[PDB]
RNA sequence: ACCGAUAGUGAACCAGUACCGUGAGGGAAAGGUGAAAAGCACCCCGGAAGGGGAGUGAAAUAGAACCUGAAACCGUGUGCUUACAAGUAGUCAGAGCCCGUUAAUGGGUGAUGGCGUGCCUUUUGUAGAAUGAACCGGCGAGUUACGAUUUGAUGCAAGGUU
RNA sequence: UAACUUGGGAGUCAGAACAUGGGUGAUAAGGUCCGUGUUCGAAAGGGAAACAGCCCAGACCACCAGCUAAGGUCCCAAAAU
RNA sequence: GACAAUGGUAGGAGAGCGUUCUAAGGGCGUUGAAGCAUGAUCGUAAGGACAUGUGGAGCGCUUAGAAGUGAGAAUGCCGGUG
């Protein structure tokens, strides 16, 4: 099966509104500097 | 007050002092024209022409003798290979009114 | 002498595109599509200019019908009586009168009931 | 575009009117009320806007028919499911809440335009004699022949 | 007749006709329809059947 | 004035780079670097290096205070694209587009 | 034309089965780098006129120069000079033909004056006679024109 | 009164060459910085690529994939607008908001109302569910030679013409 | 208010419905074959809900003027509750 | 100045627009040509100008002459991009 008519720039963009990526949940290292991902390790300091 | 002068092919309700537009009068640009057909006269003390309120007249200074914006007149018949395109600009006379029934 | 393409086609086409302005997406962009929408546009406007003359006459007439009903008289009889009295006023006029001067329209009406 | 007047929602006003349905035939009430709802009965009428007045029909329960419309007149309906013409109800079933009788009947005499759909929201029907809507202070309205 | 002003005799020379150059021109099928406006165009020089 | 920097013909497709770019756009430069370091997409390190270089010559060249800096604008544009194939069944080949893109970032203070 | 172009003669693909257009040659006119349809080819561009007509043209041109301004002169001198420019002390204008009776080489090497052209009368073309602006026949050549073109 | 880089040779470039076929054989694409290499010393971010300064230059918004740099196509910013509405997308009517012209009874947007089934081909008849076209660009079809005939024009004329 | 003569250039030789006089079929066909008339083809506009062939009527162009035709006049929807 | 006519497929007749080159005249151009872009400009149509930006060296106008002279469709060819 093939598309029977080309998608318009408008249709194709409407189809894409949900296709983002969410900004990662993140938190400041207490007194270390570089921030890290939530409930994840604080690294080597 | 009101006019209801019959100035083009059409009736026109003029109020005196308001510039109006009408199909061209071919009278020179500065000159004063008078409208000799007045069908009605409003405000206080109305006269109702049947037709033309008799002797009543509207006076108007001529303002301009222009032609309106071009309108292309395009047209076609599908699957028949025919079309016509004609430009058109309809000539007019703009003029301010002054003194109704005068 | 060979003659090359050059300018001409592009200016013809660009003319056509600029002609197509409020148009939806590809209708304002591609020459083929836009040429078609402009052609049809011309035809539509040509007929519409003619019909518009009617579409206003009817609106006037309904306003007259209303103003007449208000004085307990149908538009049919109002126009017949205005004819018989020889009033020869316009419909656009008769209605703008009914809007901007009730006393006057009432007077014309009374003129119309007379000679009926 | 020489000089024709066009009313708008800055140059407009719409009153509230009450209408007693008892003793009235359905259709001949309905048409009249529809024209009321549309603004057809004023010289300020102008097609691209709603210039109509508000209408409350009252004693909707007492609207009456001709013929054997108590029977014979069937109102259909379809659910968009197969065999779904759940459809039939006798026109007689104005006993079953008839605010819908008059509402549907008038509403079907208004244009399908979205403006027309909003024009039809100015209707208010009640089978009872009292209506909630005093405050809007409706004037009573004679039903012309 | 100053050579930057030459003019041909008042009745001499009409412009040549170019078929197949648009629809307004009045030729675009060019001429005929559907039959032996094919290129060989052989009505065999003088004959019927 | 308010400084910028650009990386050209990075070999990531523009659709892909743009996803990471949207998170960063309009943000304070510090948290922009954070979101960049944590977002685990392929374009993130590249975009990071670009934003770093941008803040860098925003200081060494135009001598702005680095900490007050904001990501005024970021985007990616189609670059030239390398064109390759991919042999298929029945012996047909078919197109593949290794696309590339120009990434741009512009940091800022106040108007003047 | 397509018969000329360096290729051709194998069908690019079978008629049917391809989902492509029919094609016969890679050099057919709608192809890039294909043959040309009805291009220019070499040919004459030259035509006969009745002889009397040519003579009429000539009288017409000469008498044209006469009805405006076409002057007549003594005759020639020596070897090779830009003293011909000095010769239009006689006050000829920017475009001129000298008309010698028969090949006055030397008068002929009054040439690279910007816009002057001398021939013998046995020549005397309608064109040269026409861009002309101001002609100068001398006398021998003038009488020879009058002899031949009567 | 031939071409001017899809032209003109197949070949303006180390063409009968990349490439393809066992072979005979088939057979491309690909020209342009600047007047001058003066082809960006040096500082900076980067492993590099690439970039911002600083410089060369009339110009690098001429920086080498380099004259001009159209369209399709991809993006970033926003002025008007849009989540009760059935749309060949426009046209006619028209409020609101924003703007200020090759100043003329101006420009952008458009709540809402009227009307409204693309184009081409081919057909008695096509919105057609009959054909064709993804889109944009370039290129792509009555010509020339000779003869015949007819009309117009010009010269002579019982002659005209080589 | 045309007609005919001579010459240059043509296109056409698939027709369609409706009405009507008829053959064929079954006083079947949106059938078929002839006669006559209109319309379509090549005809936009109004009516017949929509609807080449029906009814009214033939668009040089602009107008927010008027009278009409077929068809209409409670509401959708112009006009007689 | 009245008056009449002006729907149209195949098709016949007419008058014109624009493109490249040529001839002659007359001009513009680094104080910025062609080209490209934008605009609320003009003509009954094809089409013609003007201003601003870009561009960096060529080009109009008039009269005539000659044509590889006008593209949206060929499951057309090449290229780019969806
Ligand atoms: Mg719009
Ligand atoms: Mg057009
Ligand atoms: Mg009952
Ligand atoms: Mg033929
Ligand atoms: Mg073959
Ligand atoms: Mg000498
Ligand atoms: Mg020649
Ligand atoms: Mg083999
Ligand atoms: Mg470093
Ligand atoms: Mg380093
Ligand atoms: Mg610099
Ligand atoms: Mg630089
Ligand atoms: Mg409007
Ligand atoms: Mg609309
Ligand atoms: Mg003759
Ligand atoms: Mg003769
Ligand atoms: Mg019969
Ligand atoms: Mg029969
Ligand atoms: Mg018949
Ligand atoms: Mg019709
Ligand atoms: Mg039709
Ligand atoms: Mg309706
Ligand atoms: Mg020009
Ligand atoms: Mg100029
Ligand atoms: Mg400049
Ligand atoms: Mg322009
Ligand atoms: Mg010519
Ligand atoms: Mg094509
Ligand atoms: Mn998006
Ligand atoms: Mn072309
Ligand atoms: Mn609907
Ligand atoms: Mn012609
Ligand atoms: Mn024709
Ligand atoms: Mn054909
Ligand atoms: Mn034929
Ligand atoms: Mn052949
Ligand atoms: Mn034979
Ligand atoms: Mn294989
Ligand atoms: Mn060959
Ligand atoms: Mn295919
Ligand atoms: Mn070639
Ligand atoms: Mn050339
Ligand atoms: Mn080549
Ligand atoms: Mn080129
Ligand atoms: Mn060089
Ligand atoms: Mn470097
Ligand atoms: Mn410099
Ligand atoms: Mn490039
Ligand atoms: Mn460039
Ligand atoms: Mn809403
Ligand atoms: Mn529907
Ligand atoms: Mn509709
Ligand atoms: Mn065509
Ligand atoms: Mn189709
Ligand atoms: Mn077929
Ligand atoms: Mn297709
Ligand atoms: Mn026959
Ligand atoms: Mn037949
Ligand atoms: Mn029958
Ligand atoms: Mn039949
Ligand atoms: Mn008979
Ligand atoms: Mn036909
Ligand atoms: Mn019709
Ligand atoms: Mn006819
Ligand atoms: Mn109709
Ligand atoms: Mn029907
Ligand atoms: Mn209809
Ligand atoms: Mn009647
Ligand atoms: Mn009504
Ligand atoms: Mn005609
Ligand atoms: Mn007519
Ligand atoms: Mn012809
Ligand atoms: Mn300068
Ligand atoms: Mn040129
Ligand atoms: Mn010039
Ligand atoms: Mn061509
Ligand atoms: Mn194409
Ligand atoms: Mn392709």
């Amino acid at each position: 099966a093939v598309p029977k008519r080309r998608t318009s720039k408008t249709r194709k963009n409407k189809r894409r509104t949900h296709f983002k990526i969410s900004v990662p949940g993140m938190t400041e290292c207490p007194n270390c500097g570089r921030e890290y991902k939530l409930s994840h390790r604080v690294c080597k300091n | 007050m009101f006019a209801i002068i019959e100035t083009g092919g059409k009736q026109i309700k003029v109020e005196e002092g308001q510039e109006i537009f009408v199909e061209k009068l071919d009278v020179n640009e500065g000159d004063t024209f008078t409208f000799d057909k007045v069908l009605f006269v409003g405000g206080d003390s109305v006269k109702v022409g049947a037709p033309t309120v008799e002797g009543a007249t509207v006076t108007a200074t001529v303002n301009k003798q222009g032609r309106g914006k071009k309108i292309t007149v395009f047209t076609y018949k599908r699957r028949k290979n025919s079309k016509r395109k004609k430009g058109h600009r309809q000539p007019y006379t703009k003029l301010t009114i002054d003194k109704i029934n005068a | 002498p060979r003659v090359k393409g050059g300018t001409v086609t592009r200016a013809r086409r660009k003319k056509t595109i600029k002609l197509a302005k409020g148009y939806f997406g590809s209708k304002h962009t591609l020459y083929k599509v836009a040429k078609q929408q402009v052609m049809k546009s011309g035809q539509y406007a040509f007929r519409d200019r003619r019909q518009r003359k009617r579409d206003f006459r009817k609106l006037w007439i309904t306003r007259i019908n209303a103003a007449a009903r208000q004085h307990e008289m149908s538009y049919s009889r109002l126009m017949n009586g205005l004819k018989k009295a020889g009033i020869d006023i316009n419909r656009k006029m008769l209605s703008e009168i009914a809007i901007s001067d009730e006393k006057a329209f009432a007077q014309l009406v009374t003129k119309a009931k007379d000679a009926l | 575009m020489r000089q024709t007047f066009m009313a708008n929602e800055s140059n407009i006003e719409r009153k509230w009117y009450v209408i007693d349905a008892e003793g009235q035939t359905l259709g001949r009430l309905s048409s009249e009320v529809a024209s009321i709802l549309r603004g057809k009965n004023k010289v300020t009428y102008t097609p691209h806007v709603d210039t109509g007045d508000y209408v409350i029909v009252i004693n909707a329960s007492k609207i009456e028919f001709t013929g054997n419309k108590e029977t014979d007149k069937v109102y259909y309906r379809h659910s968009n499911h197969p065999g779904g013409i759940k459809s039939i109800t006798a026109g007689e079933l104005r006993r079953t809440n008839p605010e819908r009788l008059i509402e549907n009947s008038i509403k079907g005499m208004l244009p399908s335009t979205r403006l027309g759909e909003k024009q039809g929201k100015k209707l208010f029907v009640y089978g009872g004699a009292e209506h909630p809507h005093a405050a809007q202070q409706p004037e009573n309205y004679e039903l012309r022949g | 007749m100053k050579l930057h002003e030459l003019k041909p005799a008042e009745g001499s020379r009409k412009e040549r006709n170019r078929v197949g150059r648009g629809v307004a021109t009045g030729n675009g099928k060019t001429s005929g329809r559907g039959h032996k406006g094919q290129k060989a165009r052989s009505g065999g020089g003088v004959r019927p059947g | 004035m308010e400084a910028k920097a650009v990386a050209r013909t990075i070999r990531i497709a523009p659709r892909k780079v743009r996803l990471v770019l949207d998170l960063i756009r309009g943000k304070n430069a510090a948290e922009a670097i954070a979101i960049l370091k944590l977002t685990n997409k392929a374009s993130s390190p590249v975009i990071e290096k670009v934003l770093m270089s941008a803040l860098a010559n925003a200081e060494h060249n135009y001598d702005m205070n680095t900490d007050e800096l904001v990501v005024k604008e970021a985007y990616a544009n189609e670059g030239p694209t390398l064109k390759r194939f991919r042999p298929r069944a029945q012996g047909r080949a078919s197109a593949i587009n290794k696309r590339t893109s120009h990434i741009t970032i512009v940091v800022s203070d106040g108007k003047e | 034309n397509r018969s000329a172009v360096s290729g051709g003669g194998r069908k690019p693909w079978k008629q049917k089965g391809t989902g492509r257009a029919r094609q016969g040659t890679i050099r057919a006119p709608q192809w890039r780098g294909g043959g040309i349809v009805f291009g220019p080819t070499p040919r004459s561009y030259a035509y006969k006129m009745p002889k009397k007509m040519r003579r009429l043209a000539l009288r017409s041109a000469l008498s044209f120069k006469a009805q405006e301004n076409g002057l007549t002169v003594v005759d020639a001198f020596n070897f090779e000079a830009p003293k011909t420019k000095e010769f239009k002390n006689v006050l000829s204008t920017l475009e001129q033909p000298k008309k010698v009776l028969v090949v006055t080489e030397n008068e002929d090497v009054n040439v690279e004056l910007s816009a002057r052209n001398i021939p013998g009368v046995q020549v005397t073309t309608a064109q040269g006679l026409n861009v002309l602006d101001i002609t100068n026949a001398d006398s021998l050549v003038i009488t020879e024109a009058a002899a031949k073109k009567v």
